[PDB]
């Protein structure tokens, strides 16, 4: 019953900055816990019982906070500290977990490499025609993708699937897909892949024609 | 050393039911309580039961009291979960959690994941499709292909360095995702670039030739 | 629980066993 | 905090059974 | 400061009830438990039982369930034992021990109580000379027993205690439901009988105080 | 429920010796719930090493605690005469609480033989109706010793009653007093009523015995 509101839900920090997360509980709360999830991996205890520091984990990591207001707190932000750190109460049944908050590591931004891709022949011939637009290493995650087709901006059919930030130069990519079928594929001619983006003030665009 | 260990992924049509096991050794079973929890989107840990293995009572929550089932065994050392009534809502990955050591206990164990996916569809091979237009972004589509998960490799391993492999979305039914790849343009269309596939629940290895269009 | 140190959550641990859907109180 | 019973000493069944509401 | 105060010695008969108290002082009573431990006459420590001052629930080990029963007083902050039936292995001494920072710190005074056929009888003091025909060394020795007593204890000095040294007053043996003590003297050859010594018991509980001479042969 | 079994229950040294007594449990036990106390005759136990090794606040930093799992001990570097006390090991795991079955530490000195004194019973309380012959065993050491009833050269051990003093804190020898009751018509049944005493310090046994054929 008790909602655990973790803020901020996403957070970004340079290999040696002071990290501070902040999980804010329904009612009062006398025992929080805070687990470190990675993708692909179970999460592992890190503070128990608000203030105890977990074994194996450096002591670089620290939980504090009491009543409704809870905190962890890391001193040196190291490069193997990103992931997403979540926040569960144990004073009160039944037990419930906070939001979440995604911990990643910032770097210098990056305009993403835009490229549309028009349906392959074989894919036409099978009955169908998807449209592709890839968005590879950019930074922040913050993105904005708008399929127009002949001028005209189309929401339907829209399929974005973003990938982690990476392990080497800690850039995003996302991949927006636009499924339509032969007969409305070929009832139009211009096919526009608008990206917008911080890092610059007019959206890159990519563009092809069925010539 | 305490070790939870589960069972492999598990995938199941609607309506049917389905029990999932944890293994537990290098401590005394009977003592310790058994957690069961449920990861569905890679953001949220909801709690669904304990039990105590000592006399087998156990404490589900409201939300999951209708549709599981905490059963344990004393001779074996294992803790069991069954799953009633399962949807597409519950198609996630399933944890198993041990309370943390008495006094002076500062670690919990908890179990390697159980991948669970409630789904009708059939096994059906990957459709792939080639995408071409200094650095000339390449890129290859997988669609309609069940159920997960896919390789996807370039010039057989030997292009390794600025790929990017999209995560699937369940599009109709269907598992769908894209793997891009940036070389040089001195490479292409000069040189072979080729995007390999493959599914093993079908045994589907599929290689698809970047050509240029015109 | 059988002869156990109750200490911090594990003492809440034990009271949702015991008391199981009937609640209870620990603190203050 | 600065003070506890069940986890200095031990705590049985019945005594349990007095914390409940 | 922490101070734990038990209630007074007891005397009881087989088959009655006692209850005895234990005054916490110095720190919150509510706040931290409250034990029990029993010592036999002359034997190792065997634990009773703990009560929850938080709440009240008490506990009690196996051989203790049934006749032991654990109580409290918010108000005087203090715990009482009460033994039901008490038997003639129930006459040992009583401890209450707290359990502040850890289990059984801080314990208290500790109560004895005695289960025998309470009879107040004065004591029975016979003098113990050495025989008619015994040798006579360089230091004689002088005894004085004290026979069939209840309750405990008794005080016996030598010359109205001008005779200190090579006394050897031996504890107390409680059988039959009364006790039994002896005490002995060594003096040199010299000085007796050529002076009196006599041994004064005295049994406070009686109000008896008798003076036995030693007399030869 | 776990037996804690100290060794030796008994046992002797000098001062400024080093004395190693030992507990030793059933099954496992954590260092946070093994405990020593110090009991001396006529005074309550004190906490004196909690937690295995943590000394309380008064105990002198000559003592010292160690051990884990099933078997622990505590140690005194230089043995003084205010650690002549019994010493108890406690726990506190699956079961009510147990304690040792005790190490009594004693003073060491030398071997001296018990001065042995019978004395036949007063004609005050044949009188009354009873006869009892007390027989002293006055500072001896060590506290083992050995007590013989023999009337009319036949041994008895119905009647016997044995009181054994505390070690002195002077010459630190023990004292016994052996008293046989016997009524009025079992002590005129016999003659000679002899008191022997088997001790370490000799092979043949110091006897005192009296005689009713007398004057």
């Amino acid at each position: 019953q008790i909602v655990l509101t973790q803020s901020p839900a996403i957070m970004s920090a340079s290999p040696g900055e002071k990290v501070t997360m902040t999980c804010s509980a329904s009612s009062s709360v006398n025992y929080m816990y805070w687990y470190q999830q990675k993708p692909g991996s179970s999460p592992r205890l890190l503070i128990y019982d608000t203030s105890n520091l977990a074994s194996g984990v450096p002591v670089r990591f620290s939980g504090s906070g009491s009543g409704t207001s809870f905190s962890l707190t890391i001193s040196r932000m190291e490069a193997e500290d990103a992931a997403t750190y979540f926040c569960q109460q144990w004073s009160s049944y039944p037990l419930t977990f906070g939001a979440g908050t995604n911990l990643e590591l910032k770097r210098a931004d990056a305009a993403p490499t835009v490229s549309i891709f028009p349906p392959s022949s074989e894919q036409l011939t099978s009955g169908g025609a998807s449209v592709v637009c890839f968005l590879n290493n950019f930074y922040p995650k913050d993105i904005n993708v708008k399929w127009k087709i002949d001028g005209s901006e189309r929401q339907n059919g829209v399929l974005n699937s973003w990938t982690d930030q990476d392990s080497k130069d800690s850039t995003y990519s996302m991949s927006s897909t636009l499924t339509l079928t032969k007969d409305e594929y070929e009832r139009h001619n211009s096919y526009t892949c608008e990206a917008t983006h911080k890092t610059s003030t007019s959206p890159i665009v990519k563009s092809f024609n069925r010539n | 050393e305490v070790r939870l260990q589960q069972s492999g992924p598990e995938l199941v049509k609607p309506g049917a039911s389905l029990k999932i096991s944890c293994k537990a050794s290098g401590y005394t079973f009977t003592d310790y309580n058994i957690h069961w929890l449920r990861q569905s989107h890679s953001k949220s840990l909801e709690w669904i039961g304990s039990i105590y293995p000592y006399n087998g009572r156990p404490g589900y929550n409201q939300k999951f009291k209708n549709k599981t089932t905490l059963t344990v065994d004393n001779s074996s050392s294992t803790a069991y979960m069954e799953l009633r009534g399962l949807t597409s809502d519950d198609s996630a990955v399933y944890f198993c959690a041990r309370s943390r050591s008495y006094y002076n206990g500062s670690r919990d164990y908890w179990g390697q994941g159980t991948s669970l996916t409630v789904s009708s569809a059939k096994t059906t091979p990957p459709s792939v499709y080639p995408l071409a237009p200094s650095m000339v972004t390449l890129g290859c589509l997988v669609k309609g292909y069940f159920p997960e998960p896919v390789t996807v490799t370039w010039n057989s391993g030997s292009l390794s360095s600025g790929v990017h492999t999209f995560p699937a979305v369940l599009q109709s039914d269907l598992y769908t995702l894209s793997s891009s790849v940036t070389v040089p343009s001195s490479t292409w269309p000069s040189e072979t670039v080729t995007c390999n596939v493959a599914h093993p629940a079908s045994s589907t290895k599929v290689d698809k030739k970047i050509v240029p269009r015109d | 629980f059988v002869n156990q140190h109750l200490c911090g959550s594990h003492l809440v641990e034990a009271l949702y066993l015991v008391c199981g859907e009937r609640g209870f109180f620990y603190t203050p | 905090g600065i003070v506890e019973q069940c986890c200095t000493s031990i705590c049985s069944l019945y005594q349990l059974e007095n914390y409940c509401n």
